[PDB]
């Protein structure tokens, strides 16, 4: 058994360090939370009595309680009194209830409450709803507390545990008959013989991909003879091979038992099959592409990629598998009966039963596929609702925790498994001098940030607001003419080939072009019409020109610009292997999402199936003009469609919506039934196994080797980094560095003589830590519903601390003689205990009711006592390192945060003008909208993690009623409230994907200057 | 008649259990369930 326990202190060291970190962050940023936040989760819209009552209107008062319900959800609407909160609809008032959101598991109002809402914030499980409901009520201005807690915490403490795991890795791979005559008649083999056997199958597959929903039956019996002529081609190849081929050394080699099996099962399935559900073996056709692998590297790459998953790393994706079903198995056992028994309070109101349960032993895998793919808090609210808290809180968590690093764990074994085995002179020469000037470039700098912040002024209240529009208007003029006048500069100075021939200049040629296009359209007639309105919502883009003037952001540029090849390569590799799974859900489900609703209150539901059967029993049984036969707004009814599908299945998001219409599909024309087609769950599985785990894998492990081929040719960090940001660099390794000490010299004279010698022992420094560890207990333990006793206690505790902590920083600064300054971590304890004296004046002089005291000033000022906190971090060495890391990465961290910054400007100031006037339906918010640039940058910073974006992109996919509206009154602009299609899909393909992208450099990053 | 996994039918009949005949080419097959 020392084995097994040296395995386990093994396991658990190499990922000490990061656990003490992420327990220490997550505490601290719980007690943060808990300190802003907490009692706004029970901020409920109750209704008054506003129509005067003759007697009293409180009689009872045991059910006053009139909630109203947010627009679309059967949730109460939530709220708050401050001016950046959400406001009470009329003729309500925002309340301080007694139950928080989510069956009253969701709130910030104690610290088991917050450590589990900062712990679900580090793993992103639907972080966008903690934060869409604390920005509801606390505020807008508030996004700053989840911008710093996703940057931080859940963005680096991830890249500290895959830094770790790969580390570990790296670890353990350092320790590691005249027919003869017809038979030779064949020679198959010929120019272009295999190559007409490749165009085969690439139009074969392009025939595959133009099947649709709404295809005239002339159209598919052309798709079907396509389809028999391909299988007779197949037929004939195989059997002319045969013949030409030995009877055994054909058969001997499996890429020809390959096409044996595909052939096979087109011969058996095109006669022995209907399409009852069964026309997946229709599309066992597109398995051929694996053919193309031998003139595709990629492929190939891939395909060794998931042969290695499934050969040498078996003994790894064998562990993923089993604990899968060992999971399912107990979490059926423990919880169906309670799922099937009260599934009353966890179903929707017209369903009999939850869409996700635990009642089969699949329905458990299937939950647990959930967990593993990254979503267990709704599932753990429901199954804590039903059965017993405490086994739900360990089944859940636990396979959350196993589950997730073991696939993490493959994932990096398999990136290393299987990717690292005259007048006119005298005028030009002037124009040299202007341009090279340096009051030219800061000039030109300042210039292109106040064009930057001038379009985020641009927003739907630009018409309420007059005089702003006439200001940003000759703004924008002015700012145009400028860079118009710098580029004509800069063409008379250089010569017009030095122009066009560099990578930067011809961006902001391109941004001058479309500014000026736009102008000229704007004097000019034509100026209404739909190209010009195209061609002016390219000002978006206008802040790349920082893109091209800021030496970090043209570093951080060229170097994800010198890995555009092998990303255009994984990109189509990707692209087709995803085309098989949209053709695939295409042939299950085309036309089959469609459906009957009633449309009530901007509430949607479901005809039951007892007086609606059909899309013609739905309109028969149109009494009502509320019934209304709608298609799921993200299906499979065309390869497009498919494939935004595919994406949002892949993201994990829009997810459920998808996985819902098409597992209830029974048919064309019928109305979907509760798990009518119930094992379409298992067609998803197979498509996030494989489009999510081997392309992400094949991504990752191209991107990896074409940076570090970067980073071994240049043999230099500047990848991200600039020179005086790499002078900086060096500056903090010195710091690092600094591992001699000049000791202090003792003071001889009495006065301070003993006092050195007391401050300066083991004995004081630990107790200041335990008393640090205690007080940490102390403002841990504070509830929302505490007595004005226990606020009374915990003010004279936080009183006493202070004093405390004042009085140890003051007998420093007397015993040691200015070397307490010398040392920057003494130095942050002076200035963390002069803040928090300044927090307690401040709040004893605002007490005293000098004029308001909002308690939200009291709780932000109450902050301040975060650094006799933050003071640990000299206690764990390995905390103190991983942030001496954080610190030496801050520079190319910094770098890529402003290029991601830039891109989030674009696309906001894109998102203000496409989509102002679309109707908030589902994600988007009277606060979480494209209104206004705060907004928009609240939605693009939530969909950075790609959180949401389903959410927000469905209000833009509706094209019609009962969704939408065309010819609303207000709002005339956008056709109504109806959002464009394509102009969102792409909006919200390109960003999450761009971002992903920066993203992916940030973590590269981050791991390449932990390997420093 | 009653032609099982041969996708043979193209008549006016139809084939026994769990087979029905097609549209287009005149074949029927195992669609009730499998083959
Ligand atoms: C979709 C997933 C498809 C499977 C990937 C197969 C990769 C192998 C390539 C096939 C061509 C072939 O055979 O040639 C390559 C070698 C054998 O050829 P060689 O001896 O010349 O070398 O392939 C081999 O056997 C190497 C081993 C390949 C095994 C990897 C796949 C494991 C099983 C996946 C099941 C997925 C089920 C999907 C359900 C959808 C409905
Ligand atoms: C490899 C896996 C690829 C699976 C193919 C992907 C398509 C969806 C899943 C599927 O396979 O097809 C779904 C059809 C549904 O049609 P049905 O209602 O007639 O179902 C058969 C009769 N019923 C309901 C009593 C089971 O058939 C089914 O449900 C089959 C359900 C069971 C399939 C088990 C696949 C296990 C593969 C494991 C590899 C790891
Ligand atoms: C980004 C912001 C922070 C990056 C994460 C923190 C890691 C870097 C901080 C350490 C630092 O600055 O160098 C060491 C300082 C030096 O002190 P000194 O400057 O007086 O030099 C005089 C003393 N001699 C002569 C030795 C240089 O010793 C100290 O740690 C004194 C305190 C330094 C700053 C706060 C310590 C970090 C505490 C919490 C994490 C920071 C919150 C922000 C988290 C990331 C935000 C994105
Ligand atoms: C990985 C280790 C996991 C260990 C899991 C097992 C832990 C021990 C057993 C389970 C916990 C302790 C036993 C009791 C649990 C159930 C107690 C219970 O009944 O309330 C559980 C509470 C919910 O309370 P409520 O809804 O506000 O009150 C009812 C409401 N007023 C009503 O009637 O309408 O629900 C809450 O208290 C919400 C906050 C839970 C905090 C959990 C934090 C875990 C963070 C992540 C840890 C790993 C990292
Ligand atoms: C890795 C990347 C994976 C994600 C790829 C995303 C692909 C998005 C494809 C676009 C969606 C396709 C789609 O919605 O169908 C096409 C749509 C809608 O036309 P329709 O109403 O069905 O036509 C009815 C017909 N006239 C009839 O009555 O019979 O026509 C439209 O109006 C909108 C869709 C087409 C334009 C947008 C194309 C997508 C570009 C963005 C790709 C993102 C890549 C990243
Ligand atoms: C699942 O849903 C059922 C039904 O919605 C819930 O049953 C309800 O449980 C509560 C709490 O025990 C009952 O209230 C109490 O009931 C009795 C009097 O009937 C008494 O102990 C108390 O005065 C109190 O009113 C409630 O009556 C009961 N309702 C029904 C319709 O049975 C159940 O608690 C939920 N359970 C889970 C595990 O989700
Ligand atoms: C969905 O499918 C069709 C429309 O696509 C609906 O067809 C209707 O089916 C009902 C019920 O089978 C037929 O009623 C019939 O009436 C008499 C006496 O009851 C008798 O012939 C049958 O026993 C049957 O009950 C009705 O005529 C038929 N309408 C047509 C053919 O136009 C069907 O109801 C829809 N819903 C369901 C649940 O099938
Ligand atoms: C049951 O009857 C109601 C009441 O007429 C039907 O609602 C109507 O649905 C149609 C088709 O969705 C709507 O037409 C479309 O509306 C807009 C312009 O309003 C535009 O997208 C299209 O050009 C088209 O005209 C119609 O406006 C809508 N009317 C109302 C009052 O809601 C409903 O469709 C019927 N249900 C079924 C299942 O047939
Ligand atoms: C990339 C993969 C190759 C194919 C890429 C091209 O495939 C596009 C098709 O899905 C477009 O379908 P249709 O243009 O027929 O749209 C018809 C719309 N209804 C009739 C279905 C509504
Ligand atoms: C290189 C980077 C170029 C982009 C530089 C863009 O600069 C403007 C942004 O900072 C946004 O402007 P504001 O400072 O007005 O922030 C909006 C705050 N409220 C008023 C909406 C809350
Ligand atoms: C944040 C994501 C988007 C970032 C990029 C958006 C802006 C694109 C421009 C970025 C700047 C860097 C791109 C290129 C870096 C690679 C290095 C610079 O690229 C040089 C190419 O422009 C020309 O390539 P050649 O030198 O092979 O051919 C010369 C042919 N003539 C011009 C002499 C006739
Ligand atoms: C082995 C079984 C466990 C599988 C992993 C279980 C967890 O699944 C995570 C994957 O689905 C992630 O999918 P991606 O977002 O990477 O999809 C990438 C698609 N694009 C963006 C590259 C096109
Ligand atoms: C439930 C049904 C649909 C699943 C049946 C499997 C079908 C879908 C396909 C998907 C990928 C295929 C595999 C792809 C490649 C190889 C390697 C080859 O050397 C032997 C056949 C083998 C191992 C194939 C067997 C059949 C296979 C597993
Ligand atoms: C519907 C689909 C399958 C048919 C059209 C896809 C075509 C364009 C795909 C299929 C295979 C692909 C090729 C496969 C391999 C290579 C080798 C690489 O070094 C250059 C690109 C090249 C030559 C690819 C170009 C694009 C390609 C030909
Ligand atoms: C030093 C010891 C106490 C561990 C430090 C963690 C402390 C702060 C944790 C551990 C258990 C937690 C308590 C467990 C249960 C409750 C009941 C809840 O309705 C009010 C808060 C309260 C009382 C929690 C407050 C915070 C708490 C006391
Ligand atoms: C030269 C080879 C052996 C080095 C391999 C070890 C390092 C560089 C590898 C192993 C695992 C890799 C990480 C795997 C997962 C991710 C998350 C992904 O979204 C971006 C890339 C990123 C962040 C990779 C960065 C580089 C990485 C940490």
């Amino acid at each position: 058994l020392k084995v097994i326990v040296g395995a386990l202190i093994h396991s658990v060291k190499k990922l000490a360090d990061v656990t003490i970190l992420t327990i220490f962050c997550l505490s601290v940023f719980a007690l943060v939370g808990l300190q802003l936040f907490k009692g706004n989760l029970k901020n409920k819209c109750v209704k008054n009595d506003m129509a005067v009552n003759e007697t009293t209107n409180y009689s009872s008062h045991r059910k006053p309680d009139i909630y109203i319900n947010k627009r679309g959800t059967s949730d109460p609407l939530l709220c708050g009194n401050g001016s950046d909160s959400g406001h009470c609809p009329d003729g309500y008032i925002c309340l301080k209830t007694s139950d928080n959101p989510d069956f009253n598991y969701t709130s910030f109002d104690s610290f088991a409450w917050a450590f589990l809402s900062l712990f679900r914030l580090m793993t992103q499980d639907s972080w966008e709803r903690l934060y869409q409901q604390t920005l509801r009520t606390s505020g807008k201005i508030y996004m700053i507390f989840f911008v710093l807690v996703i940057f931080l915490g859940s963005f680096y403490l991830v890249n500290l545990i895959l830094a770790v795991v790969t580390m570990a890795y790296e670890e353990q791979n350092q320790a590691t008959w005249v027919k003869l005559k017809t038979i030779l008649f064949g020679l198959v083999t010929d120019p272009f013989a295999e190559l007409t056997i490749t165009l085969c199958i690439v139009v074969n597959t392009i025939f595959m991909a133009m099947e649709h929903h709404g295809m005239s039956p002339t159209f598919e019996a052309m798709l079907q003879i396509g389809n028999i002529v391909f299988t007779i081609f197949f037929t004939a190849e195989m059997v002319f091979k045969i013949i030409a081929f030995d009877p055994y050394y054909y058969f001997q080699k499996k890429w020809n038992i390959f096409d044996c099996i595909i052939v096979t099962v087109s011969l058996l399935e095109l006669g022995v099959a209907k399409k009852g559900s069964l026309s997946v073996l229709r599309s066992f056709r597109l398995l051929r592409v694996f053919k193309l692998a031998k003139s595709w590297p990629t492929l190939n790459t891939l395909i060794k990629i998931i042969g290695n998953s499934v050969g040498a790393l078996g003994n790894l994706t064998i562990i993923l598998a089993i604990i899968v079903f060992v999971f399912a198995l107990v979490g059926k056992q423990l919880l169906g009966e309670n799922y099937r028994n009260n599934r009353k309070n966890i179903s929707a109101p017209h369903e009999d039963w939850p869409r996700w349960h635990m009642h089969d032993f699949f329905h458990s895998f299937l939950i647990v596929f959930r967990i593993l793919c990254g979503e267990w808090i709704e599932n753990m609210w429901a199954c804590m609702e039903v059965g017993q808290k405490s086994i739900c809180l360990i089944l859940f968590l636990t396979v959350m925790v196993l589950g997730n690093l073991v696939v993490l764990n493959l994932f990096i074994a398999l990136l290393l498994n299987s990717f690292s085995a005259d007048v006119g002179w005298q005028v030009r020469k002037t124009c040299y001098r202007i341009v090279e000037h340096s009051w030219f470039e800061s000039f030109i700098i300042f210039m292109i940030l106040l064009s930057s912040g001038s379009l985020a002024f641009e927003d739907y209240y630009l018409d309420q607001k007059p005089t702003v529009k006439a200001l940003l208007e000759y703004t924008d003029r002015v700012f145009t003419f400028i860079f118009v006048f710098e580029m004509l500069l800069k063409w008379v100075a250089y010569g017009f080939k030095k122009y066009f021939t560099n990578a930067w200049c011809w961006l902001d040629f391109l941004i001058v072009n479309i500014s000026l296009i736009s102008l000229t359209a704007k004097i000019l007639e034509y100026s209404e019409v739909a190209p010009i309105k195209a061609l002016r919502t390219l000002r978006a883009l206008r802040p790349l020109r920082a893109l091209s003037r800021f030496e970090g952001m043209r570093v951080v540029v060229d170097a994800l610009v010198g890995a555009i090849p092998s990303i255009m390569n994984v990109l189509l590799v990707c692209l087709i292997f995803w085309l098989i799974f949209s053709i695939m859900g295409v042939n299950l489900f085309a036309g089959k999402f469609w459906r009957c609703i009633n449309y009530t209150d901007g509430e949607f539901s479901l005809v039951p199936l007892s007086i609606v059967n059909n899309k013609s029993d739905c309109k028969i049984q149109n009494s009502t003009g509320s019934f209304f036969w709608v298609n799921v707004k993200v299906n499979f009814d065309n390869v497009a469609m498919g494939y935004l599908a595919l994406l949002q299945v892949a993201t994990f998001k829009g997810w459920m919506d998808i996985m819902y219409a098409a597992v209830d599909s029974r048919e064309v024309n019928m109305q979907p039934k509760w798990e009518d087609n119930v094992y379409m769950y298992l067609y998803f599985v197979i498509f996030i196994i494989f489009g999510g785990f081997f392309t992400l894998n094949l991504f990752v492990g191209v991107i990896i080797d074409n940076f570090n081929q970067q980073k071994k040719k240049l043999g230099g960090q500047d990848i991200f980094m600039t020179e005086e940001q790499k002078k900086y660099y060096n500056a903090m390794k010195k710091l690092g560095s600094k591992k001699p000490q000049k000791p202090i010299p003792r003071p001889l004279n009495k006065f301070q003589g003993f006092v050195f010698d007391i401050v300066t022992r083991q004995a004081f420094d630990i107790t200041i830590m335990v008393l640090i560890c205690l007080n940490m207990i102390t403002m841990m333990v504070e509830t929302d519903d505490q007595s004005e006793e226990k606020t009374k206690i915990l003010g004279k505790i936080n009183q006493f601390f202070v004093a405390v902590f004042t009085g140890e920083c003051v007998m420093k600064m007397f015993a040691l003689r200015q070397y307490y300054f010398t040392n920057g971590w003494n130095v942050f304890d002076f200035i963390v205990v002069v803040l928090s004296i300044a927090s307690l004046i401040f709040s004893a002089i605002l007490k005293s009711l000098q004029s308001y005291f909002s308690p939200t000033l009291f709780r932000v000022i109450r902050l301040a006592r975060i650094g006799r906190i933050l003071r640990l971090i000299r206690a764990a060495k390995g905390i103190r390192t991983l942030l001496f890391a954080l610190m030496m990465s801050l520079p190319a961290l910094f770098n890529i945060g402003l290029l991601l910054f830039l891109v989030m400007f674009i696309y906001s100031i894109f998102g203000m003008s496409s989509f102002p006037h679309v109707r908030w339906e589902a994600g988007i918010d009277d606060m979480f909208n494209f209104q206004t640039f705060a907004n928009s940058m609240l939605c693009l910073f939530q969909i950075t993690t790609s959180a949401g974006w389903d959410g927000l992109l469905s209000p833009i996919l509706n094209t019609g009623p009962p969704y939408c509206d065309p010819n609303l009154p207000n709002s005339n602009g956008t056709r109504g409230d109806c959002g464009s299609p394509a102009v969102g899909i792409i909006f919200f393909t390109t960003y999450i994907i761009i971002s992903f992208l920066i993203v992916v450099n940030m973590y590269i990053a981050v791991i390449l200057e932990n390997f420093n | 008649e009653c032609r099982y996994w041969l996708g043979g039918c193209s008549a006016g009949q139809t084939c026994c259990k769990h087979l029905v005949c097609s549209r287009r080419h005149g074949w029927c097959v195992w669609d009730g369930t499998f083959s």
